[PDB]
């Protein structure tokens, strides 16, 4: 009986979610040329 | 039936992986926004319109050169609220005007308040004296003096530190060239508190690790300690003899030792903040008047003090046109201070 | 702003004829300038003799004129002093002195044109910075 | 005057070192 | 798990290799596998260098540290250090890379398959760290091996094509060494030279006859010393002076390697004989001198009388005196007047730089060399932007001298630290207090009070 | 016993108020000499021709300095790395002009401080301690070697050694930034993380242990009387401390093992300072901080400045002004 | 402990990886497209390589007026 929605879960995702989005954005930027 | 306030208190103070508390309501959103604003700006946002610089990964900067830069000098000390009279609700314009600077600085300030309230809140619940909160007043005094008071004394937020690695380096070098900040005795006390603190950290960790009692058979000695053990894990008597014979004095009281470890770097940071309050006003330790009188009358008199001033004069002339673009400085090649050849 | 065909149009000769370089030519010229010339001419100055730079106006007043492709290519084969009076291949890299300046050994004619074009185009991009030295960094 | 003052303070600090070392409060184990 | 966890070995995972101290078989594996990593890097790095190499650019514009070592031995190069043949580089790379597979094989075998201890299997290959005679014997074998290595350099220099000689009359070239210096007054003289400016201890070695001669001496000294240690056991004064344990012997060797590292740093920074500037680029001193020579040449061509030209300070702008009178270049390069190099020596006479020779005899090749070296001074950024720290991006250059000096200072330093760590540890463990103070026999509690 | 044996027992005695030891026999005379020469020079040395251009810089109090401006001035650039003892000079007057005191001081100090480090190993052996306090001291020591010896070796002159004074130190720092871009060098960045972090953990540890002191005193007494030198029992509750800090961050971010904690307190500053020492010792051979000057370029090829370009402008100002009569040729190659 | 499932249990479970082998790549690709479509430029007002300067100006579009800085930027943008 371990819960899934917890304060910890929310805290983890407020960071992990944007982080992965940002890492994808920054990966793309490496192919931009002037 | 207990009251809603008390019920909310229970829930805020549940033992969980990440403690929340009443302090959490201020801390978490302000900290998250300060940090998210920095990551957003450094990844995506320019400084072309405020400084004439590129400042984001998007434009090609690296981790060393990205920043969230201060607003333009013509903004003065505007709060620069998203819904304020400069941006008028336009997110894109807000970003271009430096609105993320004030966003990060003000949410960061409220977040530091929330962090130190957290330190008091947790100390009270666990039953300890709140010295950790008290020590944290140093980082607060630094953040407030440098990010807030200093620019408030100057023309505008423009001259605050911009949030970035290279940008901060620029802030150091500006302070040398314009304020002669190395000469300032409040800075000097800061340096002594930081290097003295790092000295205490190293010497104390090393001393305990080299006067440990043999409490196990392991050659790796970390296992031979239990958190609930009543006994000292290292010999204070032996540590004291060692340092008395090596350096001439030694700690003999462990409570004094640990208090001194709080005192030194906290006091140093506080001294440095006082100096920066002075610099807000250009109230510098820039010169020694007696040195100037002599040097002016005696062209063979030279010291390291007069040498450093020549360096400062170079920094100001060579950096100001690009670092202060609102001034529209044009310094013809012929007026630039230079020594021979270079 | 852009690196347009116009930016890339420079004088071919002293008689006023122009040549429009390709973007591939521009990039080759930068690369080859780095390979063979930048050690002394980084940024349009000359480290071993700062009195002579690669500004277009300086090049125009050289003898023979060096403010055009043909003048530059000829310079790279048979370099002279600024007044045209002395041949300096023995102390300046050229095709003629490729035995003693070995980086010049595999430079083709096309390579010379590319490098000449870099020299002419860069000031149209950078202005006073080209040949300006540290004051303009 | 200034040189005497700076040297005097220094000399006092060196004297303080001598007393703080050799006329310290002895550490007492009991 | 014969000793492969913390509970049984007494060492945590991060000190895992300390579990090997008394496991001679696996420890031989560790060593042999490690030797294979070194040989692997030599081989693969060489091939990488060769694949990237453009023979008409200087080596030093291309970030090569290994090709330069091969060329200095006379392989692949001709007059002026021009590359005449890359195949000797390819051979050196390939043969190391193949040999590394063999060492790697032996290492993996001994580490994971062969007998963990060797003492049961062989009394010749087994060893106890406390057996003073066995330790001096193995030492002796390795001495003989090192001696032979030094004599291979002699063999290359005297019988198999010679060495690249930057000082060769008429210009740098490969040259066979027929008259190596054997006089002990010269060879051991170098060791008693001051390490300070104008002297430079062994770093001052400036001709290949001394270099070759010095290796004949070391070859024979090491072979003799090795025989000696096979035939003898430590004297009593040695027995009482040292700690006799694996960790102690490691510490001694760490101290020795730290020293050697600092020496190597100085060698590559200042010496342009065994690190020829043709391959490694100019020395820091060299390039600063070469700047002064460049502007002297330029300004004299414009009509300057460089002897009588007083600079802003009152010292000569181009030429001045050293503190012992010798004529030297002026400006900041006054500090570098102990510099000596083949492009500059023709201008030097018994009183230092000779003004007649400066005015009349400077050849175009000297102007070229000086301009080259001035523009490849060993200054640059960590991202390899050549030049002073305020330089703009354009030139991708950091001197091999800088890479080699910096790396080896870093390694020598951390090796000094390792020497202290392990020497302090070996002493404590030999005496029985490396795991802490015995609470019931705390030595300080039996000592009188200080006051 | 015989005289040698007695001497050896006295040298190595664990009962001398200050330990002597064999490292001590070299340390004592070399530190006394460096100290005495330093004190006299700082008060009364005349001006020294540091840059070898006959432009002597006044360092001493009697010649117009104060505590903040004063220094013992490095030896002349004309000397370079040459050994300049007193007996190389034709007279004390010459020796003073050319900066002889600097070399006597720094060589005796580095020798003596090196023996200080050995003496730390030595006393630890005599007391039956673990041996690695001397390893922690190797960090500041390495730093001293870097600025007084290794940087001069690399640049070819003791005139580029750090001066022995407050304003001289700032001068050395500003020129170093000009010539090496030290702020952009990751080893200096490791150094700052080491000292800012050492300060931070210093205050953290002090505050956490102080937070959790066991009540042993009344309100009208310093809590420090609650600990008696040599007592066997710990004077604070580490479990209460860990309970606090684990909640501040999260549980596994806090140490409950005092040995692990103390090792971390040792390691973090020592390592960062080893890196910063190595920053100075590798910039000594001119491998410099990152250079992103003109790294960002627009579609036409216009340079788009970054904060790295603005640093560059500041560095230029330092560069063109430093040692303003000493350069004749256009590049500062050392 | 405080009652939440250990991280080590979670991230070694098959269910976690079934969920996250979808959500992790999806977020990555969405961030990629935020840049590759040019949308990042327009949300944040960041110049593209071709929009720092008009073709013949070498004057930076610095904001000089607090209360119509919004309009100054607007005008600087129309003049490209
Ligand atoms: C302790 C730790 C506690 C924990 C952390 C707490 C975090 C809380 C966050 C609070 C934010 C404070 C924002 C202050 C904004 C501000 O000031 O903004 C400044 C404004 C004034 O605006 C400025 O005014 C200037 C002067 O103008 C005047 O003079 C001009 C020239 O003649 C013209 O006449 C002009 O019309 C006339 O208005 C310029 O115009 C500037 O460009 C413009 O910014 O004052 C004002 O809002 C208010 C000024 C009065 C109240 C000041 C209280 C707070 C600040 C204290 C520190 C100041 C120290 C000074 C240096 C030492
Ligand atoms: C057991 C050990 C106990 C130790 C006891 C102490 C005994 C005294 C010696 C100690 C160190 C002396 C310092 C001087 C260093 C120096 O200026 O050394 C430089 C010299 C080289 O000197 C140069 O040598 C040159 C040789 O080049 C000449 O010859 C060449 C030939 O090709 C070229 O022609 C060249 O142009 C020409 O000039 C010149 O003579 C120069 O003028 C001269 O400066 O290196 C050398 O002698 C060899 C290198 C010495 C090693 C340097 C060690 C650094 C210390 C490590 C510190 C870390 C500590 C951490 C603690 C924690
Ligand atoms: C504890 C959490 C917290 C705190 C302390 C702050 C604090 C701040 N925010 Mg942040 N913010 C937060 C959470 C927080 N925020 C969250 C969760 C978001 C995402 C939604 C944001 C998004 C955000 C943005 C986008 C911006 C800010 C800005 C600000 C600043 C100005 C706020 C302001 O003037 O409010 C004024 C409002 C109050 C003080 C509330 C008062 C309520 C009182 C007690 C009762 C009065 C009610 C009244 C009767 C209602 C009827 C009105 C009627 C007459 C019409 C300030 C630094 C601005 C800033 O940073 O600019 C640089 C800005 O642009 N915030
Ligand atoms: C040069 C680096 C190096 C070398 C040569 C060794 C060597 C060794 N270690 Mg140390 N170790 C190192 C680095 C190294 N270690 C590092 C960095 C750490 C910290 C992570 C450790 C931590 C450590 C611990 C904690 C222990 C050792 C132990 C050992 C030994 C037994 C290994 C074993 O049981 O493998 C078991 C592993 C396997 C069977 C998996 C495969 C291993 C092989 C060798 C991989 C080879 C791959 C290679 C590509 C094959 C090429 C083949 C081809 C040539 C034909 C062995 C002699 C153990 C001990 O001392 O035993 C007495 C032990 O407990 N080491
Ligand atoms: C320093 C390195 C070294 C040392 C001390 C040993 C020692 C040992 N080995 Mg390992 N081994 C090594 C490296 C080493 N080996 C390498 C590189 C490989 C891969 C080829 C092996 C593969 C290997 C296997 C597969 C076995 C051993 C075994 C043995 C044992 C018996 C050896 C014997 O009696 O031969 C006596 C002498 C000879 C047979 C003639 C020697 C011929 C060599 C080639 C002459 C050397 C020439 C020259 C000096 C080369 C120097 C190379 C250098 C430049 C790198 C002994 C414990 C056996 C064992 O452990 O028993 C259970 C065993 O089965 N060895
Ligand atoms: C890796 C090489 C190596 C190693 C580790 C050893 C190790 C050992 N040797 Mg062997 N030895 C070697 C090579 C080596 N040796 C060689 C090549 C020879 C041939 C010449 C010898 C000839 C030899 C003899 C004749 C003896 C030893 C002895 C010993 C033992 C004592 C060493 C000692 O106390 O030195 C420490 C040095 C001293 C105590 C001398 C005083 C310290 C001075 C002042 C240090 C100066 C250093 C300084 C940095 C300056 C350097 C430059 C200088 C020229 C100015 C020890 C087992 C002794 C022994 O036990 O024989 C069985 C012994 O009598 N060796
Ligand atoms: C601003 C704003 C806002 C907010 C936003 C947010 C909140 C955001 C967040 C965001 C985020 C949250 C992001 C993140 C990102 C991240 C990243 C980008 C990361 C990266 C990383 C890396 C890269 C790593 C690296 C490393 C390290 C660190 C160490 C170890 C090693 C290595 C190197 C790996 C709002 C809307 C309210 C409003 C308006 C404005
Ligand atoms: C013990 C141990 C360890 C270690 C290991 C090692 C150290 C190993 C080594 C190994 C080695 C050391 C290996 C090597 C290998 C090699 C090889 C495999 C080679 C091959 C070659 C080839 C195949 C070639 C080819 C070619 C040619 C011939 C020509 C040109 C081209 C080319 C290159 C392609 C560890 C840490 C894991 C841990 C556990 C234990
Ligand atoms: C090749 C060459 C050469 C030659 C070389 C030689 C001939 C060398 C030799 C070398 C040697 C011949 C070396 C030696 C070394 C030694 C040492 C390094 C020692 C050490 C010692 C110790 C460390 C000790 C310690 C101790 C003490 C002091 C006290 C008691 C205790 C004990 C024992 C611990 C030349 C330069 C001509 C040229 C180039 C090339
Ligand atoms: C510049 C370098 C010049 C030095 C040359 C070095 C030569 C190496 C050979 C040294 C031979 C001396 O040998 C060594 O002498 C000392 C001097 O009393 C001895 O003597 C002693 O040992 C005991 C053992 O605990 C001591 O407590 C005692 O005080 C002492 O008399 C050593 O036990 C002996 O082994
Ligand atoms: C135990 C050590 C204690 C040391 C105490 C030493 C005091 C006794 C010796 C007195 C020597 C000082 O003598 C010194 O000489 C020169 C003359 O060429 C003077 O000349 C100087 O004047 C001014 C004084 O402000 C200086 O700024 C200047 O750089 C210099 O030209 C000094 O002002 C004078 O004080
Ligand atoms: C902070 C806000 C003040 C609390 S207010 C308080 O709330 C109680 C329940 O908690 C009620 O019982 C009560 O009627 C009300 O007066
Ligand atoms: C360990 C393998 C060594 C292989 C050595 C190859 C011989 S080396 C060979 O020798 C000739 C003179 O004898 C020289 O003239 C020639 O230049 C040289 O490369
Ligand atoms: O001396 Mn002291 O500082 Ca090293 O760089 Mn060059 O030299 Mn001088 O100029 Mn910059
Ligand atoms: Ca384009
Ligand atoms: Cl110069
Ligand atoms: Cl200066
Ligand atoms: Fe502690």
């Amino acid at each position: 009986s371990y819960p899934i929605f917890t304060v910890r879960w929310v805290a983890v995702h407020t960071l992990a979610v944007p982080t992965i989005f940002f890492l994808g954005a920054i990966a793309a930027m490496q192919f931009i040329q002037r | 039936e207990r009251g809603w306030f008390d019920i909310l208190d229970d829930w805020l103070k549940r033992d969980r992986f990440v403690f929340v508390g009443w302090s959490g309501i201020l801390l978490f959103p302000c900290a998250y926004l300060a940090l998210g604003g920095w990551l957003t700006g450094t990844t995506f946002v320019t400084s072309w319109y405020t400084h004439g610089l590129a400042s984001s990964y998007l434009e090609g900067c690296n981790f060393l050169t990205v920043a969230v830069s201060t607003p333009a000098n013509s903004m003065g000390h505007s709060l620069l609220l998203l819904w304020g009279p400069e941006a008028q609700g336009d997110f894109t314009r807000w970003c271009q005007l430096g609105g993320l600077w004030t966003f990060i600085a003000l949410h960061g300030a409220f977040g530091l308040i929330g962090f130190m309230l957290r330190q008091f809140e947790i100390a009270r619940l666990v039953g300890v004296r709140p010295y950790n909160a008290i020590a944290f007043s140093a980082p607060i005094a630094v953040f407030v003096s440098v990010f807030l008071i200093y620019p408030l004394g100057q023309s505008s937020w423009f001259f605050a530190p911009s949030f970035g690695v290279a940008a901060i380096f620029r802030f150091l070098l500006f302070f040398q060239g314009f304020h002669n900040w190395t000469l300032n005795p409040f800075h000097m006390m800061g340096v002594a508190g930081v290097l003295g603190g790092a000295l205490l950290c190293a010497i104390h960790g090393a001393t305990v690790e080299n006067t440990l009692f043999q409490d196990g058979e392991g050659a790796s000695t970390f296992r031979a300690f239990n958190p609930t053990q009543a006994e000292e894990t290292y010999s204070m008597v032996t540590a004291n003899r060692f340092w008395s014979q090596i350096f001439g004095i030694a700690f003999s009281n462990k409570r004094w030792l640990h208090f001194f470890m709080l005192f030194v770097p906290v006091t140093g940071l506080w001294m440095s903040a006082i100096g920066v309050v002075g610099l807000a006003l250009n109230l510098r330790s820039y010169d020694f008047i007696s040195q100037e009188i002599r040097a002016a009358e005696d062209p063979e008199f030279e010291t390291f003090y007069t040498k450093n001033l020549l360096l400062n004069e170079g920094i100001r002339a060579w950096m100001a046109p690009q670092d202060q673009p609102h001034e529209n400085f044009v310094f013809p090649e012929e007026v630039l201070p230079r020594g021979n050849a270079l | 702003a852009e690196l347009t065909p116009e930016v890339l149009t420079v004088p071919l000769n002293s008689e006023g004829k122009t040549i429009t370089l390709t973007e591939k030519q521009y990039l080759e010229g930068k690369r080859l300038f780095q390979y063979a010339c930048a050690s002394c001419h980084v940024g349009g100055i000359t480290k071993t003799n700062p009195s002579l730079d690669l500004r277009t106006e300086t090049l125009a007043l050289a003898t023979p004129p060096r403010d055009n492709i043909e003048g530059l290519v000829d310079y790279m084969k048979n370099p002279t002093t600024y007044d045209g009076e002395q041949e300096i291949a023995e102390v300046h890299p050229s095709l003629r002195s490729a035995d003693i300046f070995p980086k010049m050994r595999n430079l083709t004619e096309k390579d010379l044109v590319a490098i000449a074009g870099h020299i002419l185009v860069e000031p149209k991009i950078l202005g006073d910075k080209w040949g300006g030295g540290k004051v303009y960094y | 005057m200034e040189t005497i003052t700076y040297v005097f303070i220094f000399a006092c600090i060196i004297a303080l070192f001598f007393f703080a070392i050799f006329f310290r409060e002895p550490p007492r184990i009991t | 798990a014969t000793n492969r966890d913390q509970e049984s070995s007494g060492f945590a995972w991060w000190a895992g290799n300390a579990r090997l101290i008394n496991l001679s078989g696996k420890l031989l594996g560790a060593h042999v596998a490690h030797a294979g990593l070194i040989v692997f890097w030599a081989g693969a790095m060489t091939l990488f260098e060769l694949a990237h190499f453009i023979p008409e650019k200087p080596m030093y514009e291309q970030g090569l540290i290994l090709i330069p070592h091969i060329a200095t031995l006379g392989w692949g190069v001709g007059p002026g250090g021009e590359v005449v043949d890359t195949f000797p580089f390819f051979v050196v790379g390939v043969v190391h890379l193949i040999s590394s597979a063999v060492l790697g094989f032996g290492g993996v075998y001994h580490a994971i398959r062969g007998p963990e201890t060797l003492e049961e299997y062989s009394s010749f290959f087994g060893y106890d760290w406390k057996d003073k005679n066995k330790m001096t014997t193995i030492l002796g074998f390795h001495l003989i091996v090192l001696g032979i290595g030094a004599l291979l350099l002699v063999a290359k220099a005297m019988f198999f094509g010679g060495l690249y000689d930057t000082w060769a009359p008429g210009g740098g070239d490969v040259r066979v060494i027929t008259n190596p210096t054997l006089d002990p007054r010269v060879i051991f003289g170098y060791l008693l030279k001051s390490p300070f400016g104008g002297e430079g201890w062994i770093v001052s070695v400036n001709n290949l006859e001394d270099v070759v001669g010095g290796h004949i001496w070391i070859g024979l000294i090491c072979i003799a010393g090795g025989i000696w240690h096979i035939l003898t056991t430590p004297f009593g004064w040695a027995r009482r002076a040292f700690i006799w344990s694996g960790e102690a012997y490691l510490s001694y060797s760490l101290g020795a390697l730290s020293m050697m590292g600092f020496i190597a740093t100085c060698f590559v920074w200042f010496n342009n004989t065994v690190y020829p500037s043709e391959f490694y680029g100019p020395t820091g001193p060299e390039a600063s001198q070469a700047q002064a020579m460049t502007f002297l040449i330029r300004d004299q061509k414009l009509g300057a009388n460089v002897g009588s030209a007083q600079g802003p300070t009152g010292l000569g702008k181009y030429l001045m005196r050293s503190p012992t009178g010798e004529i030297i270049f002026g400006g900041e390069t006054m500090r570098f007047w102990d510099f000596r190099g083949p492009w500059l020596e023709p201008l030097r006479g018994p009183n230092g730089l000779d003004l007649n020779k400066i005015k009349n005899d400077i050849q175009p090749w000297q102007e070229r060399r000086a301009a080259e070296y001035m523009t490849h001074a060993p200054l640059g950024s960590l991202n390899s932007v050549g030049g002073v720290a305020t330089e703009i991006n354009s030139v991708n250059f950091v001197s091999p001298r800088s890479w080699l000096a910096t790396s080896h200072f870093v390694l020598a330093f951390f090796f000094l630290v390792g020497h202290l760590w392990h020497a302090g540890r070996a002493r404590a463990a030999a005496a029985g207090f490396e795991k802490g103070i015995d609470r019931e026999s705390e030595p300080v509690l039996s000592m009188p009070s200080l006051d | 016993a015989n005289l040698w044996e007695r001497f050896c027992n006295w040298v190595t005695s664990t009962d001398n108020r200050l330990y002597v030891g064999w490292f001590g026999v070299i340390m004592i005379p070399t530190l006394l000499a460096a100290t005495i020469c330093f004190v006299i020079a700082f008060i009364a040395a005349p001006p020294v021709d540091i840059d070898g251009i006959r432009e002597p810089v006044s360092g001493s109090l009697l010649y117009g300095n104060n505590i903040i401006t004063g220094a013992v001035v490095p030896s002349s650039n004309a000397i370079g790395l040459h050994f300049y003892p007193i007996w190389e000079a034709a007279s004390l007057d010459e020796w003073l002009y050319n900066g002889g005191p600097y070399q006597l001081i720094i060589f005796h100090f580095l020798l003596g401080a090196s023996c200080y480090m050995g003496r730390q190993w030595e006393l630890s052996y005599r007391l039956g301690m673990r041996p690695w306090i001397c390893v922690a001291y190797s960090a500041p020591l390495a730093s001293a070697f870097a600025v007084f010896l290794i940087y001069p070796i690399g640049q070819g002159s003791f005139s580029d050694g750090m001066p022995l004074g407050i304003s001289g130190t700032f001068n050395f720092m500003i020129v170093f930034q000009a010539e090496h871009n030290i702020l952009m060098h990751p080893f200096h960045q490791l150094g700052v993380a080491g000292v800012f972090g050492g300060a931070l953990f210093c205050a953290m540890h002090g505050s956490l242990v102080t937070s959790s002191l066991i009540r042993e005193t009344t309100e009208t007494e310093s809590a420090n009387y609650g600990y008696k030198f040599g007592q066997e029992e710990e004077t604070y509750n580490i479990v209460a401390a860990h309970g606090y800090f684990g909640r501040l961050i999260f549980q596994y971010a806090s140490f409950n093992n005092s040995r692990s904690l103390h090792f971390f307190l040792a390691a973090w500053p020592v390592v960062g300072v080893w890196f910063t020492a190595l920053g100075i010792s590798t910039m000594a051979f001119n491998l410099n901080g990152f250079n992103f000057n003109h790294s960002v370029i627009d579609a036409k090829g216009n340079v788009i400045n970054t904060w790295a370009d603005i640093i560059n402008r500041a560095n230029l100002g330092m560069e063109v002004m430093h040692e303003r009569n000493a350069h004749n040729f256009p590049l500062d190659l050392a | 402990t405080t009652g939440e499932r250990p991280f080590s249990d979670i991230i070694t479970s098959v269910r976690y990886w079934v969920i996250h082998s979808i959500t992790i790549p999806a977020l990555f690709i969405a961030g990629w497209l935020f840049v590759s479509t040019g949308l990042a430029y327009d949300v944040f007002g960041t110049p593209r390589p071709d929009s720092y300067y008009a073709q013949e100006q070498r004057s930076i579009p610095l904001v000089t007026d607090r209360f119509e800085a919004k309009q100054q930027v607007e005008t600087f943008l129309e003049q490209l």
